[PDB]
């Protein structure tokens, strides 16, 4: 394997935080410059701005993390996500495990004060 | 009889170049251990790289090819993977294995 | 199956049993080797004065 | 793998005899094997030749074990 | 139960048709292997399949795969 | 023959099936599930089917009870389990059964009853 | 069928896995063993 | 202490919602061996509703609890406790119960007794 | 191939129950239950094997 | 993990008078307790109807006119 | 004081006079042995433990061969591996091929130790063959196959020293020696069901357990053991849904060992007549119902009879967890009605005894306190039924020791021996006057026992005032360093229920209550509980209890939830759950947390963390579980406990009453099993019985 | 009504409460017949009073004050 | 091939030399009940159905009320 796949990057661990929040700042346009792509590849039934929500509440999840390693494999497992994505290697059902919650509301008498979790023991 | 005691001899041998190994590269070597001609090298995962090019380069040791390399994890350590390379140099007929160790997100360098 | 093992009287299986007689791990320090190489070996050894010789072992280990 | 870690010695009968059928598996395995790339590459004749002496095979290993594709027959000891 | 094994870990490698295949078993000393692993002899060929099939026409990246001997419960397991 | 089906519905089985086995009637066991309580419990789909290529084979309870019962001159009645035409070990492993107290003791593996006389 | 695709689900088993390995030996199975360390390479008893 | 819980992949529902416990096996009361009794277990409280329940069909086991097979040894106590909270999960841990030392002679059976023998011993 | 229960001569079910098909299965078909019948003998109540997933062994 | 969506409790009584505890968990391999007859569910909208039902594990008896199209509910 | 040894080259120290066993596990060495055992004598029958002792022509037997220093012992001699081999040979030959149908197939030490230690092969092939030992019916509860039996005395040893059944023993000479009653006697003690644990290959063996699982099947489970006083340490084995045995883990001061009969075989009516959804009365009928529809029937007969204060009583039960009493309680006091009682005859007062001062209710000195005692006397009890456990403690102190006892109450059996003092109060303080204040006043560390049975007596509090009055006047019952008034609690409960402060007011106890809820509480009669009173009860299974309700409520017993249960002593221990609470049951809290929201009542908690955190709240002991703290406050809980009724309650001539009427069935799920249903009538006085 | 209190076993700062206890339980008890107290003893907490009025309703004070007088001035506040 | 019976089953498979006309009363088997020979039912109604051998795990309380 001397020559790598098309959109890779050879695994590389900084010691400062500032590239880190660079390399990550070039990471969230890369997923976002390639949203229209991710709609018309996988054929989805929604938005492109959903999509691009989609990724920026995906990087609002991880805010807050302080530990530099920790931030590393995180962005090592993110730009594998989106190589994984931009290749069209992953389908369609596995590209809406992303999305659960939007394709189908799963029906009525959502659990939410301790009475409604006991009377189904919580399901 | 004991199939142990026809490797004896060959087990003998491979301590005394075990033991050379280890006064080659000090620096590198942590440790070593002999089963039944089975001869591991433990070693640092920073010192990776500059123990295998020596099993590639030195004429004595030869290990060109790779043979598997995977991991094995213990959860009890506070360094909770090891990483075991097997080789096997097809001039001496000879195997080797070298063992280092890596956490979770901590890395160990790659010999690609 | 074979004389010396189907043999009704003169075997005890502790004689014979070999998964029991494996032998372990020869797991060396870099300050056993230290040990090796400066103490000596138990086949040629360089060590005189073996009361004063196990205090002369006690720093190395 | 596990004898050498049981540290047990296997008679000298069963030597023989993984030696053996360690044979028809490679007669078995490059039959399969050389027929099936010559199938990949266009000759239909050699695939069902082959796949005649392979039947002949698997009938020997109907007899050893019980089944014929999967045999249990090498064990540790 | 089953029985059991003196605590240890062996490489041991014999050569399948395919190729050089070995097995790293880690025994615990209880009787369940606390670590297998098979190196697959397929999994190397497939793996330097890119090093070689490098400027070779279409019909001749299949008879390249012939002679790597994909059986392909070897690669993935 | 009418049995309730949880809502008051009665169903219809013909009475050779609702027995255990055609030997007996009743179950061998505590938790033996007559077959009264299989019906009852599933019977969507015995729903357009033949009771009758169902196996329903022999219990075994009745088959040993109507064996005789071996008499022994001696202290300890030893037992196989075997057949003595066909070459090799088949089979229970061979157990020996004390016959000193009043009754017939019958064998742990094939239950042949043992009685000293 | 809804959704017309393949779905990932959470896990849920008609038989739940049961493990044997609760119900090993309460014996050491296996003794010390000896050892392949030949006499050069051990350290030497002082006298 | 550093938070492996979000880079290995385990959902945050096991963390957040389950607890586990540490605990070295009891000695058997049948048998007598002790060779169990050394690596401490690492296991999973039960869910009420989702440990097991009789299949319709035949009786068959049927579980929706996922953690209930594993089971984890460990060398020392403190192993566990730093894996258990580097993993993020909320643990109890039971302490071992060992037997009291009582020093036992073959001669004590059979002691000269002045007044009433209050036993009979019979061996 | 295919599965059987064999009966001992003179019709007895032969299956005390020993719980040791169930405990070497490598795939995990077997599961029985076992309780003591009226006669005081040790025999299975349910005795059953998943055909999917035997792998024939 | 799954839920229960279509039931409002663990326990549910029919009109009839039979009591129905659901088990387990949400899913597939679970089990609602109900029996339910859907009628022409080859149909066009008793397709949709009886994904939904044997989803969760309510027992759906289905009556069939066809051999060959029925397939696609099991 | 200790002796210096070499075992395998390992040095050890041990104690001086000890058997060379306990060296061996000291120093980690393991050492096979079959007769052998840490709470019984010591035998040399089984010729195991053969070891190479220098200065020693023969292999001495190393479980009663003493320590001497100076000893150098090695164990991997080659002589005893030969010692080892002969010894499991010869053991194998008249032991039948009993391995699959025997119940110890996983668990058998004769079978673990011929791997380890034995032959490969076996050279038994004679014609005439083993021998054959005739069956011998014992009892109900233990099944017996003698002819796979080793002769190691272990289950006679043990009737003999601590269960005091002398029925056991060995009649014969050679192989025909038999382990039996020689006269088909049956066997009766409170611990029967012990010695099927005892016997290491499968002799004597569960017969309710006879051949349902199997160990490598079993799911193992550390719980606590409700139903009995002292709170023993279990282990229950679950095949997942159902449970198969309980088998008792080692604590050395709650058990040491030895658990109960009838708590080891009451898993049987665990799973017999389960409550496993809701029923309301329509009116000479049940039906079964809803979830919503009981609680809202619940909240409806709330809004149409409105308790306003004092008239919604809540009384618990034999066996309940703390937390559903924390539960209860803060339903209860936020409804604005402490009507708050305990379900023993008079229960609807406060206890004659205070909530006030721990030290007042609880085993004072430590369970592991009365192994040191001199002379110690019970009143009002049988502690031979109730906490059969201290009475192995009693018997075995008592055996070691010089031990006084005398009893006050009915004339008991027990195992050991005790004086009689009487049939009444006066008889009690005529004791304590004449004889006892010299033997008590006399002894270093002795204690006093007092039932909880004559603190459910209306003429309680006169036994506790001159109890009270003896105790604070005696300076060596009560000194610093131990305590020595001591009492014990029948039921599980009631140690929590007293921590809590779960007891009635003066108030309280006049009025009669409109609404009455049920938590467990099975003793409840028919007079107890008003008519026109809407009557509700919550509990795991069917009973006495079911049938006067209007609603019950299924909950989970304590196998299918984690608890906290306090004990006589007043430990705090936690049962882990092992299965589900089944059909539709749930959790005994969770159940009054959800009737409170359709009441007026928001419980704080909803979680179960929120609940620990309340739990420490009421008493921060709670959350420090197995520990064991000491009272500086013993010297002014006397005192207390005195002045209260001194006066006020006069000492009837009422003879003193057995507690419990059967040992067998006394609460929900002992009076459901059918084991203890045919257990209780095999266990009345027969010819089988009787010792004649 | 009722009223309750914990105190670490140890001289640990719980000294001057446990002197409280052991002087003033009886006239307490004389003080309020209706109500009912409850003290308890575990070596780790701090000293703290929780009084517990109708209807479910309970208060809480910190006791980290080195004189019995004013410690009942702490219970006779809270009992306000 | 469901239809042919087992001890000839065995022997147009060629496992045995002998027919199971040809083969002595000793190689007969003995038994105690009839011989039926179902050969297989599959997409016939009379397919094999399964059901739980034994009862369910825990049992419920059969309510009785009580006059106080
Ligand atoms: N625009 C629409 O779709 C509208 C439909 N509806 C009603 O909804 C229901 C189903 O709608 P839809 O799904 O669209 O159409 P369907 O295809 O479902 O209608 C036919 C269904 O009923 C079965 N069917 C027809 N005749 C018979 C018969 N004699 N015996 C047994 N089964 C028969 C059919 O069997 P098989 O599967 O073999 O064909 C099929 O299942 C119908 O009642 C329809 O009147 C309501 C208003 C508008
Ligand atoms: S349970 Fe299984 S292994 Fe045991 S006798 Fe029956 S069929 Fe054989
Ligand atoms: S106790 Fe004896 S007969 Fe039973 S399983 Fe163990 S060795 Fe076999
Ligand atoms: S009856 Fe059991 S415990 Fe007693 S001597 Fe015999 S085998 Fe041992
Ligand atoms: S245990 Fe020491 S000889 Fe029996
Ligand atoms: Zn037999």
């Amino acid at each position: 394997a001397i020559i790598a796949t098309a959109f890779a990057e050879t695994v590389k661990f900084s010691g400062s935080k500032q590239e880190l929040q660079k390399r990550t700042l070039a990471l969230y346009r890369q997923f976002l410059r390639g949203a229209p792509t991710f709609a018309d590849l996988y054929e989805v039934q929604f938005s492109i701005p959903t999509i691009r929500t989609k990724i920026r509440q995906e990087f609002e999840r991880h805010r807050f993390v302080d530990d530099l390693s920790i931030q590393n494999v995180l962005y090592a497992k993110g730009h594998m996500e989106y190589q994984e994505c931009i290749n069209f290697w992953k389908q369609q059902a596995q590209f809406l495990k992303y999305f659960p919650e939007e394709d189908d509301i799963q029906g009525r008498h959502q659990p939410s004060n301790f009475v409604d979790k006991f009377l189904k023991n919580r399901a | 009889v004991n199939p142990a005691d026809r490797y004896l001899q060959h087990v003998s041998d491979l301590h005394q170049y075990a033991k050379y190994i280890m006064a080659a590269l000090p620096k590198y070597i942590q440790g070593f251990s002999v089963w039944k001609d089975e001869l591991t090298l433990h070693v640092a995962p920073s010192a990776v790289i500059p123990v295998t090019t020596f099993l590639r380069d030195n004429t004595s040791t030869q290990y060109k090819s790779i043979i598997d390399i995977t991991a094995v994890d213990y959860p009890s350590r506070e360094n909770r993977f090891e990483v075991v390379y097997n080789f096997l140099s097809v001039r001496h007929n000879s195997r080797i294995r070298l063992k280092t160790y890596a956490t979770e997100v901590t890395p160990v360098p790659s010999i690609t | 199956s074979s004389y010396p093992t189907n043999d009704i009287a003169e075997n005890p299986y502790w004689k014979r049993d070999h998964r029991r007689a494996y032998p372990q791990t020869a797991f060396f320090d870099q300050k056993t080797v230290t040990g090796l190489l400066e103490l000596g070996s138990e086949a040629t050894p360089r060590i005189a004065d073996g009361e004063a010789g196990t205090k002369a072992l006690a720093n190395i280990a | 793998a596990v004898e050498k870690l049981l540290n047990v010695e296997v008679p000298l009968r069963g030597k023989y005899i993984r030696t053996m059928f360690g044979e028809i598996t490679r007669v078995l395995n490059h039959l399969m094997s050389v027929c099936s790339h010559a199938m990949d590459v266009g000759a239909l004749t050699p695939f069902l030749w082959g796949f005649e002496e392979r039947e002949k095979l698997m009938e020997f290993y109907e007899r050893v074990s019980g089944a014929r594709l999967h045999a249990a027959y090498v064990r540790p000891g | 139960k089953g029985y059991s094994v003196p605590p240890g870990e062996t490489y041991t490698a014999i050569e399948a048709p395919k190729g050089e295949m070995g097995v790293y078993v880690v025994s615990d000393g209880s009787e369940r292997p606390y670590k297998c692993k098979i190196r697959a002899p397929g999994f190397a060929h497939l793996g330097a399949f890119d090093h070689i099939a490098r400027g070779h026409f279409l019909p001749d990246a299949v008879a390249i795969i012939g002679t790597m001997d994909l059986v392909f419960g070897e690669v993935d397991r | 023959k009418s049995i309730i089906s949880y809502n008051g519905n009665t169903i219809e089985i013909p009475e050779e099936y609702t027995k255990q086995a055609p030997n007996r009637d009743s179950t061998w066991a505590p938790a033996q599930a007559s077959k009264t309580e299989i019906y009852k419990n599933n019977m969507v789909r015995f729903e357009q089917k033949d009771l009758s290529k169902q196996p329903m084979p022999y219990a075994g309870i009745e088959l040993i009870a109507q064996q005789p019962v071996r008499f022994v001159h001696g202290n300890t009645a030893v037992c196989d389990g075997a057949n003595h035409n066909g070459p090799g070990a088949q089979g229970h492993p061979k157990i020996f059964i004390n016959v000193d107290a009043p009754g017939s003791h019958a064998c742990q593996y094939c239950g042949t009853r043992y009685e000293k006389e | 069928e809804e959704k017309r695709r393949v779905v990932y689900e959470p896990l849920e088993l008609t038989q739940a896995f049961r493990n044997f390995s609760a119900g090993s030996t309460a014996w050491e199975p296996v003794g010390p063993g000896r050892d392949d360390r030949p006499d050069s390479f051990k350290l030497p008893t002082p006298k | 202490v550093p938070a492996h819980e979000i880079v290995s992949g385990a959902p945050a529902e096991l963390s957040r919602n389950r607890v586990v416990r540490i605990y070295q096996q009891a000695k058997p009361a049948t048998q007598s061996g002790e060779y169990g009794t050394f690596a401490w277990r690492l296991d999973w409280d039960i869910v009420d509703v989702a440990n097991r329940w009789e299949n319709d069909l035949i009786g068959w086991q049927s579980s929706g609890d996922y953690m209930q097979a594993t089971q984890m040894k460990f060398t020392s106590k403190e192993s566990a406790i730093k894996f258990a909270n580097k993993q993020g999960w909320d643990f109890y841990i039971q302490e071992p119960h060992h037997r009291k030392f009582r020093v036992k002679q073959y001669a004590n059976n059979f002691v000269h007794s002045y007044g009433k023998l209050k036993h009979i011993r019979t061996k | 191939g295919e599965h059987a229960l064999r009966r001992y001569p003179s019709g007895e079910e032969r299956c005390i129950a020993c719980k040791l098909c169930e405990a070497i299965c490598p795939a995990l078909a077997i599961t029985i239950d076992a309780e003591e019948r009226i006669d005081g003998s040790r025999r299975t109540t349910k005795y059953d094997i998943d055909m999917t997933k035997c792998i024939y062994c | 993990m799954n839920s229960f969506e279509n039931l409002a409790q663990d326990v549910n009584i029919t009109r009839s008078g039979k009591t129905l505890i659901a088990k387990g968990t949400g899913g597939r391999s679970s089990r609602t307790g109900y029996t339910a007859t859907v009628f022409g569910a080859n149909g066009f909208l008793g397709s949709y109807l009886t994904a939904k039902l044997a989803k969760h594990g309510t027992t759906v008896v289905v009556p069939y006119r066809e051999e060959m199209a029925k397939r696609h509910l099991k | 004081a200790e002796i210096e040894l070499t075992i395998d080259g390992h040095k050890v120290s041990i104690e001086a006079g000890s058997a060379l066993i306990q060296a061996c596990e000291k120093a980690g060495v393991t050492v096979p042995r079959y007769c052998y055992h840490d709470k019984l004598a010591i035998a040399g029958n089984c010729r195991m433990c053969l070891v190479d002792v220098e200065r020693a022509p023969k292999p001495v037997a190393s479980c009663a061969y003493p320590v001497a220093p100076g000893m150098v012992v090695r164990t991997d001699t080659e002589r005893v591996k030969q010692a080892r081999e002969n010894v499991m040979e010869m053991m194998l030959q008249n032991h039948p091929l009993d391995c699959p149908v025997c119940d110890q197939g996983g668990e058998c030490d004769l079978q673990d130790q011929s791997m380890r230690y034995g032959r490969d092969r076996g050279r038994f092939t004679e014609i005439t063959g083993k021998r054959s030992t005739e069956d011998k019916n014992i009892g109900p509860l233990v099944k017996t196959s003698m002819n796979r039996c080793i002769h190691c005395t272990r289950c006679v040893r043990f009737a003999n020293d601590i269960a005091g059944a002398p029925e056991l023993g060995s009649s014969g000479r050679g192989n025909d020696m038999q382990i039996g009653t020689y006269l088909e006697k049956n066997l009766n003690t409170e611990l029967s069901g012990n010695v099927i644990d005892l016997c290491p290959v499968g002799a004597l063996t569960n017969k309710p357990y006879a051949f349902r699982a199997r160990p490598w099947e079993l799911k193992k489970t550390e719980s606590i053991d409700v139903m009995d006083a002292v709170g023993s340490n279990i282990r229950i084995d679950s095949k997942g849904v159902e449970v198969m045995r309980v088998i008792p883990r080692v604590h050395e001061d709650v058990n040491e060992e030895w658990i109960n009969d009838k708590s080891r075989f009451a898993c049987d009516g665990l799973k017999t007549q389960r409550l496993t959804t809701p029923l309301i009365r329509v009116g000479d009928k049940f039906v079964n119902a809803t979830w919503d529809d009981a609680l809202s029937t619940i909240a409806k007969a709330y809004q149409q009879k409105a308790p306003k204060g004092d008239e919604f009583k809540a009384v618990a039960g034999a066996l309940v967890e703390v937390e559903s009493m924390v539960a209860l309680k803060d339903m209860t006091n936020a409804l604005g009605s402490e009507n708050t009682t305990t379900d023993t005859p008079n229960g609807n007062s406060a206890p004659a005894h205070g909530i006030t001062f721990r030290s007042n209710y609880l085993f004072n000195s430590s369970i592991a306190g009365i192994e040191d005692a001199d002379a110690i006397l019970l009143v009002g009890t049988n502690p031979r039924r109730e906490a059969a456990v201290m009475n192995a403690r009693i018997r075995k102190a008592w055996l070691r020791q010089e031990l006084e006892i005398a009893s006050v109450g009915p004339t008991l059996d027990a195992t050991f021996d005790v004086a009689e003092l009487g049939n009444t109060h006066a008889d009690l303080e005529k004791a304590l006057s004449g004889e006892f204040g010299e033997v008590l006043k006399n002894a270093k560390n002795p204690l006093i026992i007092v039932g909880s049975g004559i603190t459910d007596r209306e003429d309680a509090g006169a036994f506790f005032n001159t109890i009270g009055k003896f105790v604070e006047s005696t300076p060596s019952v009560l000194n610093e360093n131990w305590n020595g008034y001591n009492v014990l609690q029948r039921s599980a409960s009631r140690a929590g229920a007293y921590d809590i402060g779960f007891t009635p007011s003066d108030e309280a106890s006049k009025t009669t209550p409109k609404m009455v809820w049920l938590l467990g509480a099975d003793e409840v009669a028919a007079s107890d509980i008003p008519a026109d009173a809407f009557v509700v009860y919550q509990g795991h299974n069917g009973d006495v209890g079911a049938q006067f309700a209007d609603v019950v409520l299924p909950g989970a017993a304590y196998t299918e939830k984690a608890g906290t249960y306090v004990n006589t002593e007043g430990r705090s221990q936690i049962s882990r759950a092992a299965t589900g609470p089944p059909g539709g049951a749930r959790e005994d809290w969770k159940i009054l947390r959800a009737v409170s929201e359709y009441l007026g009542v928001a419980l704080p908690y909803e979680d179960a963390y929120e609940v620990r955190d309340r739990l420490a709240e009421i008493s921060p002991s709670l959350v420090r579980y197995d520990l064991v703290e000491p009272t500086v406050f013993g010297d002014v809980a006397v005192q207390h406990s005195l002045v209260g009724p001194n006066g006020s309650v006069t000492p009837s001539s009422a003879p003193l009453t057995e507690t419990i009427e059967n040992f067998y069935m006394t609460d929900s799920i002992s009076r459901s099993s059918p084991t203890m249903a045919k257990s209780s009538i095999a266990f009345n006085k027969d010819n089988k019985k009787n010792q004649a | 009504r009722e009223i309750r209190f914990h105190l670490c076993q140890n001289g640990s700062s719980s000294a001057p409460l446990r002197q409280f206890v052991k002087n003033q339980i009886g006239a307490f008890q004389k003080a309020n017949p209706s109500t009912k107290v409850l003290v308890r003893e575990a070596n780790g907490v701090k000293p703290i009073v929780f009084a517990r009025f109708d209807h479910g309703h309970e208060s809480k004070i910190g006791l980290d004050v080195s004189s019995e007088k004013e410690v009942a001035e702490r219970v006779k506040s809270l009992i306000e | 091939m469901s239809q042919v019976e087992p001890g000839w089953h065995f022997w147009l498979g060629y496992g045995v030399d002998t027919a199971p006309c040809n083969t002595p009363k000793e190689k007969l088997p003995i038994r105690a009940y009839p011989y039926k020979f179902q050969p297989n039912y599959t997409g016939t109604p009379g397919a094999f159905v399964t059901y739980n051998t034994l009862k369910p795990k825990i049992s419920a309380w059969e309510p009785v009320t009580k006059q106080r």
